[PDB]
């Protein structure tokens, strides 16, 4: 038997759109749509570790400040600045969070329903951002959690129309 | 001189799942190791195979109750990952993201009934053959069936064979193709002693040679 | 064809130990419950033991509980009945059988072996 | 799957009538499996998925005083033939039957199709085809009409997924 | 003697236009023109197996869903999406059908003159499609069938004007 | 630094039959093997050589009938893949897609006549030489000819030699170049006994050293 298409490191290695984009954006993997392939297969884990690659469609230059840097540092070009080409920009970011692994659910708070603000990958800024795609490289998952399929109201099972060569 | 190259037409575009990497922007970052972290899973089907999950019978309960009527048919339920009974299962949750599947599926029966009650049952699987499932508890003996009595164990596991035409079967049962799609399982009660509200909980897990093939993103987004 | 071959029988003193082997060939060894049946001279076949195929489990008859041990080897397609604490009542022919069924009845097991003779000497 | 050796037995039948008024291009067909009344029909109805080959022995009873040629062939995935391609039926497995030279043919074919198992109630892979190459010439000392037969037995019958009865 | 130009794997390795294009298209090899080189040499086989490469001229992004995926999955970018460049797009698709080999003629139906809908390679969608070319890689053929040339009405043989250097 | 390259002018376009591959979009797909599938052919000429196919004589029949008239000429038919008699042949069907050919062509004669009728025949091939084929059954003996009698076999195979000026010959006989293009075969009946409606079926297949050269797509699309 071949079990390569259900691999955790293989199913996570694809681009996924992040719907919420702002002129200043904090890159967090929990902004993915919860019902997509990557989003739903990610909420079915407790902890995770990953690198990232992003495709951004911006005007003007793009600045990236790592995790923990002040917000005022986004207005200086000393931090890695990317000059815009025609179609878009591809960048590869590392993992900079202080914790060894991140999490998708947190039981409580962290200040002396909402995850701590320290669960992010950095931030990006430009004069505006039109689209943003993210990609999880070398992903790993821990402590599985329930994964649910679509419900059936009164039928025997869900019916979805498949692609057919009918003319 | 310098090397001559030809800029091909049609190549170079961005594809969501291309296998080529990007250019780094921030080097020399060493992250703390995540070694010896308990509970690391690398394959979804391994988790599906290891831990069974309950079935959802009628009215929204995970057990079937003994019936005091002439119909010896305790119940039937479709064997399909898109069926109504397998709606609340981890296996169906994984399978909703793939197009084709092939392999065995296991069934777990566990007797939570009282010790002072003894009974006899049988289970029968019917592949997509005759137009009507053998509702008769005797007609189903000609199928591939098994017999278990709650006198030597309270646990009994039954394997569902893979029978179809092609090599791989669809996971996303089509709007067309009516009549029993492929398979149904019906459970009969040969006899029962003082079992009026005695319970029977059924759970389903992946087989040893199960496999899912083509990843898709089918939901409405 | 699901074929069962028994071996390991013979003569042995009471209170000793003996091991029987059931060599099975076929594509359905991994889905079939496998147990043993003993047929005393002048008596019908009776359940003595059984082993599951998924978790492993165990179930022995009351007459042999605490004295027998049944084990399976999926990689070798062999099922063994490790026997200890022999008594004279155990002199009988031991039959390896399997099916998807787990019962005490013998008529419900479709496939049977040729049987092996075990004699207990007092 | 299990092999059923009791379903492999012969069964003689009737193909067509060979008179003198039938010119070149007279075509007769018999898709397989036909309405076998033995164990094979019980397998067809009370079992779902089967696979098997075939072998056939056609015989034209007559005498050497007649002239003509008969073509027997096993076309897979039979389809209606326009007159133009009737000149090319030798691409399929075949033998020539002519009362001058030979009397019996022998064609053995294996199982082949898109699916490893087939439901013969729905799809019929093979077909027996008999066509007149040259017209039956006869005189006052020749037989006026010739009867053709057909022995037929499936080979290597394999079935999976046993079904219940109907009683 | 050299017999390389009649090779089955060599004669099938060339681009051929598919005439019927729609905003949503189900890629089936039986849409080829029946009288062309590739179309006619393909109808002269019963079964076949092949990979594919396609050249598409579209507006907007192009999505591909494999065989068996529901039709509603064509509106999500999680499935492989190609962003449009200037001239056109070149992609390489695998073979995803459940059956071991496909077919060009089917004897009967498959639901409890028309092939089953499961004989396809996938589907593509964009805001519109202007042209589509397909290419069979590593092709293989089985069970030959009749191949017919153009007919001659009343002449001795067909006359076609050849290229000549005449000035 | 980085490598300098020169973007050549004229290269990079898309050609329908270029030998370069494309960039994959969906990896890790393992298809079930199609091993030991009966009836796999890898060369068209192998199929053409193995199985002969019938010729189409006048009125649309694949046999020539014995004639009870003074003309001993049973018939003649052109040897050309674009001739009228070879119109319903597999060899012509293959040949219509190529520009040049070279090799031998075989002819099969089979006697479906009655056993009680005996006869003598001969076959004669005439390359593109004299202005008129030797209609005389004796004049054709000076050609490359053969003699066969239906007294030792009912099957007789005759090979047609390849005679032309150049190395390769056209397959698509031109509008110009009138007069007998290259070759004709005519069959004579030396004698016949009680053969008035006795039949004779002729079929043609490729030779051992046949070959087709240049693939084209000539039809009107």
């Amino acid at each position: 038997q071949r079990r390569h298409h259900t691999d955790v490191g293989f199913i996570m290695d694809r681009f996924v759109k992040i719907n919420n984009t702002n002129p200043t954006h904090v890159i967090d993997l929990m902004q993915t749509h919860q019902h997509g392939l990557v989003g739903a297969l990610l909420r079915a884990a407790t902890y995770y570790f990953s690198d990232l690659e992003i495709v951004v469609r911006h005007e003007g230059n793009l600045t990236w400040v790592p995790n923990g840097a002040p917000e005022a540092a986004l207005s200086n070009a000393g931090n890695p600045t990317a000059y815009n080409k025609a179609p878009f920009t591809r960048l590869a970011l590392p993992y900079t969070a202080p914790h060894r692994v991140l999490a998708t659910v947190y039981n409580g708070t962290s200040k002396y329903t909402q995850l701590p603000a320290s669960f992010n990958f950095g931030a990006i800024r430009a004069t505006d951002i039109s689209e943003l795609l993210v990609r999880m490289k070398r992903a790993e998952l821990y402590c599985p959690r329930p994964l649910l399929a679509v419900e059936v109201t009164a039928q025997d099972r869900h019916k979805q129309k498949i692609i057919a060569p009918a003319k | 001189g310098i090397v001559p190259v030809a800029c091909s037409d049609g190549y170079g575009g961005l594809v969501t799942t291309d296998p080529k990497t990007a250019d780094p922007v921030y080097g020399k970052v060493y992250n703390p190791p995540r070694t010896n972290y308990p509970g690391r899973f690398t394959n979804l089907l391994d988790v599906a195979e290891a831990c069974p999950t309950f079935l959802c019978f009628d009215d929204g309960k995970p057990y079937v109750v003994t019936r005091e009527d002439e119909q010896r048919l305790l119940a039937k339920f479709d064997v399909s990952l898109a069926a109504k009974h397998m709606s609340n299962t981890y296996l169906s949750g994984i399978a909703q993201y793939y197009a084709q599947y092939s392999g065995t599926i296991n069934l777990h029966f566990m007797f939570t009934g009282s010790t002072d009650s003894k009974a006899r049952y049988m289970v029968a699987y019917v592949p997509p053959g005759v137009e009507t499932p053998p509702d008769t508890p005797e007609r189903a003996a000609h199928c591939i069936h098994a017999e278990w009595d709650t006198g030597l164990n309270s646990k009994f596991t039954f394997s569902i064979p893979y029978v179809s035409a092609a090599d791989y079967a669809y996971t996303a049962s089509d709007v067309a193709e009516t009549t029993n799609v492929q398979g149904w399982v019906c459970i009969y009660q040969i006899t029962h002693g003082k079992a009026q509200n005695d319970t029977l909980v059924v759970s389903v897990s992946a087989g040893k040679d199960f496999e899912l093939r083509l990843p898709i993103d089918p939901r409405t987004q | 064809q699901v074929q069962l071959q028994q071996s390991g029988g013979g003569l042995v003193q009471a209170g000793g130990s003996l091991r029987l082997s059931c060599a099975a060939s076929g594509r359905a060894f991994g889905y079939y419950y496998m147990g043993w049946f003993r047929q005393a001279p002048g008596k019908e076949r009776e359940f003595v033991a059984a082993i599951s195929w998924y978790d492993g489990s165990t179930s022995y008859a009351d007459s042999v509980k605490g004295r027998f041990t049944i084990s399976r080897d999926n990689a070798k397609n062999t099922v063994d009945l490790q026997m200890n604490s022999l008594k004279s009542e155990d002199t009988a022919v031991y039959y390896c059988a399997g099916d998807r069924s787990l019962t005490v009845v013998a008529s419900s097991w479709r496939y049977w072996g040729q049987g092996t003779q075990v004699t207990v000497s007092s | 799957e299990t092999r059923v050796t009791q379903a492999e037995r012969f069964f003689k039948k009737h193909l067509f009538n060979w008179t003198t008024d039938k010119p070149f291009g007279h075509l007769e067909k018999l898709k397989l499996p036909t309405d076998h009344k033995g164990v094979y029909g019980h397998l067809v109805d009370s079992f779902a998925y089967m696979r098997n080959g075939w072998d056939v022995e056609v015989s034209a009873v007559g005498n050497q005083f007649n002239g003509g040629c008969l073509l027997v062939a096993m076309v897979p995935e039979w389809k209606k033939f326009t007159p133009r391609e009737k000149y090319q039926l030798t691409l399929f497995p075949h033998q020539f039957i002519s009362p001058r030279t030979n009397m019996t043919a022998h064609i053995t074919v294996p199982y082949l199709g898109v699916n490893r198992y087939d439901q013969y109630k729905k799809h019929k892979p093979w077909t027996l085809v008999v066509m007149v190459v040259s017209p039956l010439t006869t005189s006052s000392i020749g037989a006026t009409e010739i009867k053709v037969y057909a022995n037929i037995a499936p080979t290597h019958v394999h079935v999976a997924g046993e079904l219940p009865s109907k009683e």
